[PDB]
């Protein structure tokens, strides 16, 4: 349970890039390599 | 937070962990 450690000192940070920019980035990804192929990471989609 | 001494003095406190009701503000995650 997080809420019977976090009161001895214990802190769970929360991440920079949450779920939705992570889903985000793997939506691009796979635009890019459905569409461009190899081209979207060499140089310009 | 502090955009550096070389450039500015203002700060800004973030506390990590609390809803800030028992202390601009913005509450996030
Ligand atoms: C945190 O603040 C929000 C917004 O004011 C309030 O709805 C909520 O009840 C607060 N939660 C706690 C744990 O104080």
């Amino acid at each position: 349970l997080i809420c019977a450690q976090k009161f001895k000192g214990l802190t769970v940070l929360p991440p920079l890039l949450t779920d939705e920019m992570i889903a985000q980035y793997t939506s691009a990804l796979l635009a890019g390599t459905i569409t461009s192929g190899w081209t979207f990471g060499a140089g310009p989609a | 937070i502090t955009p550096g001494t070389n450039t500015s003095n203002q700060v800004a406190v973030l506390y990590q962990g609390v809803n800030c009701t028992e202390v601009n503000v913005f509450q996030t995650r």
